[PDB]
């Protein structure tokens, strides 16, 4: 659950960091 | 995975940049 | 274009929730 | 892509599900 | 409550749909 | 406490998404 | 846009309303 | 609706309080 | 610590909302 | 600072107002 | 205007991330 | 200021870092 909440922030961070090229996300 | 690497310990923007396409 | 950046921010959270354990591929272009 | 489909009009979760892995 | 259910364990979206109107 | 408060923040976003046009009711305690 | 704005609205409500909670009904 | 009332024009925190139950 | 980062993220949104035109300062340490 | 005050126990919006300019 | 309000909302999250430990000031006026 | 510079067109994170103290 904490990791699920963290993941939510992670993907936003990835979004901002990666910009135009986008990104790949998976919690493996 | 990214969840284990970046939610248990803190990741830098540079580490996150590995996951860009 | 700023509106598309703003939309994208919400899209990726929607994807995160919908796609769950599978994860997702995000490509603006 | 997703920006074309879902930023110009409101996609449902089922539509968004198309872009999952 | 929704907090008691979904902040202790992870709810599915179908479970979350129970709180829709 | 904090993470309950933080968690509810994410719940309301999720409900907004899930419920779309239908809308929803949020009452934390109960 | 309105759709995106409502997402910020509900977060504002969550925060303003505290333990009272709130009803979100986008056509009432 | 709240969306028409608060997304077209900016709502004060007092106006948002109306929608709390 | 990650929890702290997560809390600060919510704090700045709340400050944005509450402070309005005045704006705010976020200085964690 | 804000972190010690508000990330340990929950702050009201009126306590968060202490960090407005 | 609400479109500026909404953009600002995202801006401060972006600032939070990039600034980290250092923090930032945010004043929409100037 | 930042609103006029970054809400009209997209600012990168590198550019936004100039607003950190
Ligand atoms: C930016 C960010 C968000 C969530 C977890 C992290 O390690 C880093
Ligand atoms: C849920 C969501 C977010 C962003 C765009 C959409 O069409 C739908
Ligand atoms: C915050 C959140 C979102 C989705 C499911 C959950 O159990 C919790
Ligand atoms: C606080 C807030 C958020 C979004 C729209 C509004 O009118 C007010
Ligand atoms: C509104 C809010 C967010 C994060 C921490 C707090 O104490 C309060
Ligand atoms: C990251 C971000 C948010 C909002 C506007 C911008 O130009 C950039
Ligand atoms: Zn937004
Ligand atoms: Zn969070």
């Amino acid at each position: 659950v904490n990791q699920h909440l963290c993941g939510s922030h992670l993907v936003e961070a990835l979004y901002l960091v990666c910009g135009e090229r986008g990104f790949f996300y998976t919690p493996k | 995975g990214i969840v284990e690497q970046c939610c248990t310990s803190i990741c830098s923007l540079y580490q996150l940049e590995n996951y860009c396409n």
